This record gives C-alpha cells, structure tokens and sequence, in this order.
C-alpha cells in the first residue's frame, strides 16, 4: 500500500463483432429515399 | 404459447381473427407484479438471414 488515430473506416470494422456499420444505415437510407420520391413521383403522374 | 419475450403483434387487418387475436393478446402486461423476463443475450448473437 505504500508502493513499490482519426479513422472513420472503423466505424465500418465493427460490423461484424457487435454489429455497428454505420454504412449499411446510409446504405439504408439512401434505398429508401430513392424509393419515396420515386413512388411519390409516380403516384403524382 | 410458451413464454416468447420477442413475440412480434399482428397489425393492420390480421389483427381482427381470433389466431391473431390470441397471439395479441399473449402480450398485455396485467398490473399484478409483471415478471416476465426480457432477454439478456440478444445483440451478440445477430441473424441476418432474410
């Protein structure tokens, strides 16, 4: 008792061990996206 | 009918049989002390398959 790195490519590294990849949410995302404006677009026509 | 801490509800139109009705009604928590246990080992352990 008295003695005596910045790497954004990582938040993809952790999709396999308690998934976090973050590109499969933007990946998501950008699917649904295009998905509403095309279907708004053809329900408008 | 054996405890399913993930059952999944019955929506839209399918909730108005009496199967779904069942499986909907295996849900509601009565205010008598609830003691169903949620799960502990539920996100090391993910299945992707579609």
């Amino acid at each position: 008792n008295r003695g005596g790195q910045a790497d954004p490519t990582k938040s993809l590294q952790a999709a396999g061990s308690s998934s976090s990849g973050v590109a499969k949410g933007a990946l998501t995302i950008l699917g649904g996206q295009i998905c509403m404006l095309g279907l708004q677009k053809q329900l408008q026509a | 009918l054996s405890d399913n801490p993930q059952r999944q509800s019955v929506s839209g139109p399918l909730s108005s049989t009496v199967y779904g009705f069942v499986n909907n009604s295996m849900m509601v928590q009565l205010p008598g002390q609830p003691g169903i246990k949620p799960l502990t080992f539920a996100n090391l352990i993910n299945f992707k398959v579609d």
